[PDB]
């Protein structure tokens, strides 16, 4: 369903661990792509897209029997930094140097948490 | 006074408090509220001070920002200083004679830019009834001015 | 309603873009019609650039100014392709909208609406004239449609900005409490939308 | 919390005093009595601290 | 300063100020008679702080109220625009070809009076269109299509009926605050326009009627510049000496329509305005299919090419005429016979298309 | 000039005594004194807010946001920051096409992207042009700043060394510079080719620091503008600079209204650079030190920069003031420039070699 | 070069304070100090110190003092 230009970027190489379920393989790929995988109402697989227009209203006075609002900050961090290994199998092996093979990095910062609170993530693939 | 009445209105309402115009509460309220009355008048003064044509306390800043002190600012008259500042602050125009007559009229004088007599570039200014230096400072770069009084 | 205004603004902008591209027609490169169309498009881009330059006194608008400069430079390529022209123009309008806060949105969109209304009135007041007979009909159509579409987009953005300003003012009013409490020692919307007659005039 | 409201106000007071000193200080370019007396005053303050 | 203190803070600090300078210490729960005075003083303080904030919002013209913005405009020199009437055509029919007086009046059903300020004599019984302007300043006096109007005072051999096939247009109310602010900012920010070869074109073209202008700098040596203006709206394309004098007067002195100050030509240079002189060229084109529509199309194409690519002191090759004739595409065979040489002229002579033969 | 706190206290106490006969509010630790002090504090707060409401009327004393608003109203336009461009020497293995969008990152983290696609088949090191993305004064770099590649590309080596440094980075102007420009605009009103207008026109172009205009230069119809540059080494103009300044005065577009404005058509300007007229002074200083030499040279140079213009005179007392302004030295006698020096408008005096 | 009362007063005060600062009994006065004190006024156009061109000296019991300044 997505019409992105970067979510459709092809994998330079994607291998399958043996005895891996289809769910495991597709979740592994979708996590790296940023997409979320879901099931349709007719049994299909869907790579869903979040909605854009507000269609309904829920209010406390008219049409609510019970509400529950939990706001916990035991997991949200400030700086997520992901580190991993570069691509060197084959064609890129004649181009990439030795140091940049191992030195890769990426960062995403949150502004809701005000103290230090970092987190480092080992990547999943190349 | 309205300020003492406003202060009295801000007080609690009841049978105890006496707000008659001859009571000690009113006598104290007037003295209490006079200071805020003067402060509010000073704040209302900022409306007029906004323009350099009528400012009094900020004339020094209005002249420093405009680089005012010069020939067209008269000796000491505060009205003359205000007029000079308010005339330089909104000072844009062309070199047309008509504009030059309008400008010389805006400063209180009245001159007529008549045709030349001896050449072409030189232009004669007839003054009927500071101006010399002002016109020699804001004159067109190429032209030359001659002055005749009447 | 208040929550259903942005969806209608999006739909209006989409419809205007679709009608502009569908109506726009191609013209020859060397004729005077191409010159007139190029001049009008350059003027529209100039108006948008003046708006962004007024915005940039406080912020950094260098990226949008560079995009507008590239669009102005590549005008002759855009005149031939209608879809790209309309898409880029709507993207530039959305980019201008992406810089305006709730304080300046109404003022900037009002200024843009006035600027575009001047051109639309000037180009629509001359319907039948011996000089207007000389202009090619295709160029006149391609200019009138562009002027109308630009005006309509500006007005719709202004209306949405006005609604958002109302929402911000009501949130400001809501911020203050209403319960009875004791004082404690403390130790640490545009003005046109505050009065009640101003809202009526608006 | 009146115990924790004193340092918060003291920080602002110190900042305002520093800003006032920075704004009102005027540079004297001479080497005369003015410059040497300013030097004496500053060195006197450092001595006390 | 900015963000003036809240009324709660004022109340708390005034109560503390009264409490501290007294020997005893007030209990936790009590209703002392100094607390009411403290609250009243705090209210007075909050009232003036708001007054001062409103005063401080009036300095910059971008946030002033309408009255203070009017004061700013009064100081600067910008004048507000009042409401304008609405004018339109009235289609009225007369019985015996009378003369309509200078101030006749029509009435609408709603009760808004329209008036004609002119005198018109009718030659024969028939429908005539006359320009009528409303007597109501606001937008209300602005009708629509096919609106019927009636006379107020009867006129001999005039039927009390007016159709108004084309609705009235106009009806602008007073200027808004944003529009006035934009006009004031235009006046403030517009630059001086010293006499330039481009500026003379605008100054000549601003006069109503003038549609094309040309400026020749250093005409007849340095120190004097020439201009030329032509109005094609009229039947006679070339101007008249009265128009030349009017344009010269406008060049010499006029009030800028956008900025209230006065603009004009430089005092030093000498500006000369001369009407262009016609040097007609007669094409004498041959066309194989001879009919009125093709002749009209060819004449229109030739006139358009002349309007686009012909200026005083310019040459006109016959190739342009050939291309203009060929662009019609409604022909079968065409030939250009008279113009075979490169036509050219000097500054004071302007090329124009003369009487075309064979079509 | 707000009233002081003591004055407000005294006024309130006097009012209390006047309105309640036989009362002495100035008594220590009394209710009337407490009320008087509270009201004095409130009045002082109102007066301070009045002072803040003032002092923003003029942009000279205004705060940052009000200064920006005043600049926007008066028409002065802020100039946005610039990116950093430079030549990048990239080595290649075989024939390939480098698309527009590839990113090269410095060792710090700043990235630079190619804005136009290129094709190469040399199988050797080539040179391209690349521009940064931060658009700030951190963009420009040093002489040889090794940097790697972020987006892998077939048949190209990741590392790349730049030999010529990156330059062109800048920052948005500060409110101080905006205030300076607005103050200049207000202080020198614009006319059509006025004597101040020619100076401001010649100063608007890049490089020029100072310029002067002589009305009626050689006759009744010619005016002459001469400009100098100091940000350089020759501290003077070249024929190309003179030609471009004359072109700018002849014609340029106005950023505000979008139209073109410049010198009038009839008159002629004939820009010309000034000619140096060195003057050699003899100054005796009892202590000899290269630091004192540099200080005295700087003092004389600043004196000349401040009070010397083409066509102007220079009295020896200016040199004596510059020589006496130095703090270190003990004796500052001058011998050579006893008489006054004057020059024609075409030649500008300059402090030549200094004789000690 | 300008002969005005406030300029005369300013020059006199500058000379008085220059004597106050670095003039002690048994000291030496040169024209340099007087010229520097006069130049440090920022209210003049032209000036020249003429009389005390030679170094003034005195013994321990004598103290230099500025007397009557002529022309100002």
């Amino acid at each position: 369903e997505l019409s992105d230009k970067e979510s459709s970027a092809a994998f330079p190489g994607f291998t399958l661990d043996h005895s891996e379920t289809v769910y495991e393989a597709l979740v592994r790929a979708s996590r790296a792509r940023g997409v979320l995988m879901t099931s349709n109402a007719a049994g299909e697989l869907v790579f869903s897209r979040a909605a854009s227009t507000a269609t309904d209203e829920l209010v406390l006075g008219e049409n609510l029997l019970t509400l529950d609002f939990e706001e916990d900050f035991r997991d949200r961090f400030s700086e997520y930094t992901v580190k991993g290994y570069a691509r060197a199998n084959g064609a890129e092996g004649d181009d990439i140097d030795a140091k940049s093979i191992v030195s890769r990095k990426g960062t995403a910062t949150d502004s809701d948490v005000t103290r230090y609170r970092p987190m480092i993530i080992i990547a999943d693939s190349k | 006074t309205p300020w003492q009445t406003a202060f009295l209105q801000l007080l609690p309402s009841g049978l105890a408090w006496n707000k008659s115009p001859d009571s000690k509460l009113s006598a104290l309220a007037q003295a209490i509220s006079d200071v805020i009355a003067t402060a509010a008048d000073d704040a209302r003064q900022m409306l007029r001070e906004r323009f350099p044509s009528t400012s009094r306390w900020y004339l020094g800043e209005w002249e420093s920002f405009l680089g005012l002190p010069d020939c067209t600012s008269e000796n000491g008259t505060l009205s003359e200083r205000q007029r000079a500042a308010a005339n330089k602050m909104r000072m844009t125009g062309n070199l047309s004679r008509r504009f030059y007559e309008w400008l010389a009229a805006q400063y209180g004088f009245t001159v007529r830019l008549t045709d030349s007599t001896e050449g072409q570039w030189v232009t004669q200014v007839n003054i009927y009834g500071a101006l010399e230096c002002l016109l020699e400072k804001y004159k067109p770069a190429h032209q030359i001015y001659k002055f005749v009084y009447h | 309603t208040s929550a259903a205004v942005p969806a209608q603004a999006v739909a209006v902008t989409g419809s205007l873009g679709d009608t502009l591209s569908s109506v726009w027609q191609t013209v020859k490169d060397g004729t005077a019609a191409a010159t007139a169309v190029m001049e009008a498009v350059t003027g529209v881009i100039d108006d948008i650039s003046d708006a962004v330059d007024n915005l940039g006194v406080t912020q950094t608008v260098s990226g949008l100014m560079g995009s507008l400069s590239a669009m102005k430079g590549s005008v002759t390529s855009l005149i031939n392709q209608p879809a790209m022209l309309a898409s880029s123009l709507m993207g530039a309008l959305s980019g201008v909208s992406s810089l305006c806060d709730t304080r300046t949105a109404f003022s900037t969109w009002n200024r843009l609406a006035q600027r575009f209304e001047r051109r639309h009135a000037a180009t629509a007041g001359r319907q039948g004239t011996i000089t207007t007979s000389y202009n090619s009909p295709v160029a006149e159509k391609n200019i009138a449609t562009l002027n109308y579409v630009m005006l309509a987009a500006a007005q719709t953005y202004r209306a949405e900005a006005a609604s958002q300003a109302l929402t911000a003012a009501l949130d400001f009013s809501r911020r203050m409490d209403n319960a009875a409490r004791a004082p404690v020692l403390d130790a640490p919307t545009p003005p046109v939308f505050e009065s009640v007659s101003d809202i009526e005039k608006t | 919390d009146t115990s924790a409201a004193v340092p918060a106000q003291a920080v602002a007071v110190t900042g305002s005093l520093g800003d006032t000193l920075s704004s009102v200080w005027q540079t004297v370019k001479d080497g005369t009595a003015a410059a040497t007396a300013v030097m004496e005053a500053v060195t006197g303050v450092i001595d006390d601290i | 300063a900015y963000s003036p203190p809240t009324l709660s803070s004022l109340i708390a600090r005034t109560e503390q100020n009264i409490e501290q300078r007294l020997p005893g210490s007030w209990p936790q729960a009590r209703e002392k008679t100094l607390s009411a005075i403290a609250y009243a003083q705090a209210g007075l303080a909050a009232g003036c702080h708001e007054h001062i904030s409103w005063v401080g919002r009036q300095i910059i013209p971008s946030t002033a109220d309408e009255d203070e913005l009017l004061e700013h405009c009064r100081f600067w020199g910008v004048r507000r625009k009042q409401a304008t009437a609405a004018s339109g055509p009235l289609t009225v029919t007369t019985s015996a070809a009378t003369t309509i007086p200078a101030g006749t009046r029509w009435q609408r059903a709603d009760g808004v009076v329209y008036s004609l300020a002119d005198t018109i004599v009718i030659d024969r019984a028939g429908t005539t269109e006359i320009t009528v302007t409303a007597l109501a300043a606001g937008e209300a006096g602005n009708t629509g299509e096919n609106t019927l109007l009636t006379l107020i005072t009867p006129v001999a051999c005039v039927v009390s009926d007016a159709i108004t096939v084309k609705g009235f247009s106009g009806g602008a109310d007073i200027e808004s605050a944003a529009e006035l602010l934009s006009r004031l900012e235009y006046r403030v920010q517009y630059p001086p326009f010293g006499g330039n070869q481009f500026d003379y074109v605008r100054w000549a073209r601003e006069v109503s009627g003038v549609t094309r202008a040309w400026c020749f700098p250093t005409w007849k040596g340095g120190g004097t510049v020439g201009v030329t203006f032509v109005m094609d709206n009229r039947s006679n394309i070339f101007p008249q000496p009265a128009d030349v004098e009017r344009v010269a007067d406008y060049i010499a002195g006029h009030t800028d329509p956008i900025t209230g100050l006065i603009v004009g030509q430089p005092d030093g240079v000498n500006v000369t305005v001369f009407a262009p002189k016609a040097k007609p060229v007669n094409p004498r084109i041959y066309i194989s299919p001879k009919t009125a529509e093709l002749k009209q199309a060819i004449t229109n194409a030739i006139n358009t090419m002349f309007f686009n690519e012909v200026m005083p002191g310019g040459a006109l090759a016959p190739s342009r005429i050939i291309r203009a004739v060929a662009g019609v595409t409604g022909l079968d065979d065409f030939e250009v016979r008279f113009p075979t040489e490169i036509q050219r002229s000097e500054n004071t002579e302007l090329l124009t298309a003369g009487t075309i033969e064979w079509l």
